[PDB]
RNA sequence: GCUCAACGGAUAAAAGGUACUCCGGGGAUAACAGGCUGAUACCGCCCAAGAGUUCAUAUCGACGGCGGUGUUUGGCACCUCGAUGUCGGCUCAUCACAUCCUGGGGCUGAAGUAGGUCCCAAGGGUAUGGCUGUUCGCCAUUUAAAGUGGUACGCGAGCUGGGUUUAGAACGUCGUGAGACAGUUCGGUCCCUAUCUGCCGUGGGCGCUGGAGAACUGAGGGGGGCUGCUCCUAGUACGAGAGGACCGGAGUGGACGCAUCACUGGUGUUCGGGUUGUCAUGCCAAUGGCACUGCCCGGUAGCUAAAUGCGGAAGAGAUAAGUGCUGAAAGCAUCUAAGCACGAAACUUGCCCCGAGAUGAGUUCUCCCUGACCCUUUAAGGGUCCUGAAGGAACGUUGAAGACGACGACGUUGAUAGGCCGGGUGUGUAAGCGCAGCGAUGCGUUGAGCUAACCGGUACUAAUGAACCGUGAGGCUUAACCU
RNA sequence: AAUUCCUUGUCGGGUAAGUUCCGACCUGCACGAAUGGCGUAAUGAUGGCCAGGCUGUCUCCACCCGAGACUCAGUGAAAU
RNA sequence: ACACAGGUGGUCAGGUAGAGAAUACCAAGGCGCUUGAGAGAACUCGGGUGAAGGAACUAGGCAAAAUGGUGCCGUAACUUC
RNA sequence: GCUCGCCGGAAGACCAAGGGUUCCUGUCCAACGUUAAUCGGGGCAGGGUGAGUCGACCCCUAAGGCGAGGCCGAAAGGCG
RNA sequence: AGGACCGAACCGACUAAUGUCGAAAAAUUAGCGGAUGACUUGUGGCUGGGGGUGAAAGGCCAAUCAAACCGGGAGAUAGCU
């Protein structure tokens, strides 16, 4: 999912910042990035935290 | 959208439109002739008329009516003594009118409205 | 809003043909008096139709 | 004339005493629900001792409305407030078995011939 | 020899903040939008073992390759910093199909019913709420379906200003301090009468080659184009049971559009009545004024909806995907190459409205106009006087017509409007008087009195006769018909 | 938390559904004792959140009364 | 800047109802606000009413609506009593 | 002149402040009045303001000002 | 008795609409806060520009305030327009 977000101002500005949002259905963990300011890297940032977030859930179950 | 309606607000609210034709109405059967504007007078005739058709038949309830109404007993004098007299024959349509010209202030359409009878 | 040009005496004039007066070609003359009053309206002398009916 | 948001009151034993609409079923943006109408409720008010609490959610068919309902002559049924019978959001049987007010002849669909048996008139 | 941190060294003595800001300049240089590009994103194809029960062509398809779109994030500064001045919501939309439904089909490992994938198709429809400032998303409940995008991430000279972006303030962190921030949290002016284009309506002038009053043909244009459920056919076909068709017909709803007040209601400050405080008519009584109509309760005509009827087509022609027939090139096969037939809410029509300014200015029907002179660039000429018709317009009474025009009805050869009479309808037992009662008050007279826009009649009033505009037989050329 | 980035953190309650709200855990990015700490009746044109009453805010708009708007007569601008 | 819906100190300030100089109607007295007349469209502003439901609107019950007086009855948690 | 409507602890009647003849009368209508005007706080001319008791002036002081001499300060000038 | 309560005058200015070349160079309309006090107001004085005053905003100091107005340096300077 890819949603945008505003930004900050100091007289008139209007800053959109993209925000990725990956969702896994089988576990309905939500992760989302906006760590980065390049759409792919915060896409593969986000996909870090949700492979080591999916990765969590494996050690809880062992 | 004022289909099939009827009066004309002639720019007054109610209250100040009824004491108007009320002063009006008193004013006409003093003199039996009056100068006014011709859409003023075209309204004047559904007010006066009325009392006139109350004053051919005389009693002590349509006196008080006369009066509820006009709130004047000088009308009620010329009234059911003068009018309602001489009108008995007469079968509706007491008042003529007649188109003066224009008015030279505003421009307006000036209206002669006068009695039918006005035997002198 | 405004105009973003000046208009020129061209489009004044056009605009403005539709602005002349009419005349009155109503004019009758009483049958007594005989004096030129306006059709349906009484004479300045208060006659009408032949009727001093104002007797003013 | 019952909507979405509106409370009504229940015509039945059922241990129930005040529900609210929440969606009117039918079409699609369907607004009103007449007498002769199925609509999804919840309970906002409940007894006790009761077969349901407050909290759940079922379908429940109108029986007495405030705007009534007309007839093939042009006469209408004005009633005085709004009523409802519960019924099995799945099966779509009536719960309760008494019902506590008069209703309408439209309800004479064969569908709730219960409710008709079970009526005091009409 | 010091010293040139930046090493042609501004003398060899010199750190930060500003969102309170201010001045001079720049699209020479950034943020929003647009433009070029298309790495990334998205979509569609190519080969392909294997996973897969046998078999990849039932899909998927690793490892790799080739292109399209300009919907993402970015790259470059081409446009604007003597202003392109907003994220989202509301309202209103409009277009493209890579289709969410509905519709037409291919294949099945679709038995049936019901699905999966792919092809054709844009006509029409494509939710209601809780949380958040929201785009998004989560959840609940529906629905036939709750599609994906473009349109300055549509629309702010249409609205809101919640978010974020002015000045105040607080908390955490950082800084010696001013203040700052991958930060969050209270309170914070949205300016403008529309000249032109455009669009929704409505008129004036002229033209249509004679003028005028009506009725139509009809190019062309627009509107309209959704769909569920139940029963029947038949609980048949298929099927092991459970389940349970296609096609065609009938009935009934949801949303939407048009029209209409007869029905149920709303309003009805022009109708009737109740009543509080107060003022006035000398007092009581009876009424009127004022206090949002003083507050209220009902209510006619109209307008109007929540109310009542109606519509969405059916059908026809030509096609899409597709099924075909015959059939050669290729003695066979094959839907095609000639030829021929079916085939979608899609195209043109059929349904409704506009419409001859369609200057290509149409057709039909009816009515009216056929007088002397001059000058004569000897012209489709102009001027004088005599004539001025058909019809229209003006003015007037007005309309369920209407912003102003326009349009419709009538103008005494009269029901156009008002008044009047009768009735309807609405409101609820008037006033005055008599009787009872201590009185308030009640009873009888009386379902009376009073009744705006309603209906049927009546010329009492006002719509005056006439004047005004408009004319005198309508060019040339050619051909066909009568002398 | 007026402080918690990750985060709408995980459980209780409240609603059919609650990124806010009210209790609790403590994993305190980056609370902390006069940069006062934790509570606190009363008070507040204070910030946030529910419930009842109540209504045209809304589903969904309709009618009516007035001042403009439109026409007529007089006068007569402005930005651009 | 104007014959401008603004600002400007002190005194007197009545009758009925009313606690009151609130407020409603009036007295003495003073004005009808220096452009009017028709029409009764969309739409804008100032107001009234509304079937059924009752916040579903929205950033938020903003605005509107509603409650409202005197006498008596009665009144919790909590508390610095 | 006859009715209607509005304010009435004010849109009323008097003083101080402050303007400066705007007050009254006759007369005129171009300019001024957001329209017309024989009307007016408009133009023109004439007229009106009378106090031992009202107020100011006067006597006496407050905050505070000035301030002979005096102290201080480049001068100006400051304090008193 | 009360920087006590409800609430006019008076002072103030939280909400909404109208207004925005307005009637008005911050007002009007309908509701609000205080209303015996740290209250409000009239008259006359004192403190003044990098100073005055400030229940502290960087707010006010004659509609002009992160530095008033007037005159003079001064035709300042301007690699920019």
């Amino acid at each position: 999912d890819v949603y945008r977000t505003s930004g900050a101002g100091g007289q008139h500005v209007n800053r959109t910042e993209s925000a990725v949002r990956i969702t896994h259905i089988p576990t309905g963990i939500v992760t989302q990035c906006q760590n980065d300011r390049s759409q792919h890297k915060n896409k593969d940032q986000a996909m870090k935290q949700m492979k080591a977030k999916l990765y969590e859930l494996e050690m809880q179950k062992k | 959208m004022r289909h099939r309606k009827s009066g004309r607000q002639l720019n007054r609210n109610s209250s100040h439109r009824q004491a108007m034709f009320r002063n009006m109405a008193g004013s006409l059967v003093r003199h039996e002739i009056i100068k006014t504007t011709l859409p003023k007078a075209k309204e004047l005739r559904r007010v006066v008329e009325p009392l006139i058709t109350l004053a051919k038949t005389d009693s002590v309830a349509n006196r008080r009516l006369a009066f509820a109404r006009t709130r004047d007993n000088e009308i009620v004098a010329k009234l059911f003594n003068e009018l309602g007299p001489r009108f008995a024959s007469r079968a509706g349509g007491y008042t003529r009118i007649l188109k003066c010209g224009f008015r030279a202030g505003d421009n307006a359409p000036m209206a002669y409205i006068e009695l039918v009878d006005r035997s002198e | 809003a405004v105009q973003q040009n000046k208009p020129t005496r061209s489009k004044r004039g056009m605009r403005r043909s539709h602005d002349a007066l009419t005349a009155v070609t109503s004019l009758s003359v009483d049958k007594t008096s005989g004096e030129k009053h306006l059709r349906h309206h009484i004479t300045a002398d208060g006659y009408y139709r032949g009727r001093k009916v104002i007797a003013k | 004339m019952i909507q979405e948001q509106t409370m009504l009151n229940v015509a039945d034993n059922s241990g129930a005493r005040r529900v609210m609409c929440i969606k009117v079923l039918g079409g699609s943006h369907r607004r009103y629900a007449g007498v002769g109408d199925i609509i999804k409720i919840t309970i906002k008010e409940a007894i006790p001792r009761g077969k349901v609490k407050k909290g759940d959610v079922l379908k429940a068919v109108v029986v007495r409305t405030k705007k009534g309902v007309r007839r093939p002559d042009g006469s209408v049924i004005r009633f005085d407030g709004n009523a409802c019978v519960l019924l099995n959001n799945n099966s779509e049987q009536p719960i309760g078995t008494r019902i506590f007010g008069p209703v309408t002849r439209e309800l004479r669909s064969e569908k709730f011939m219960k409710i008709i048996s079970l009526a005091p008139e009409v």
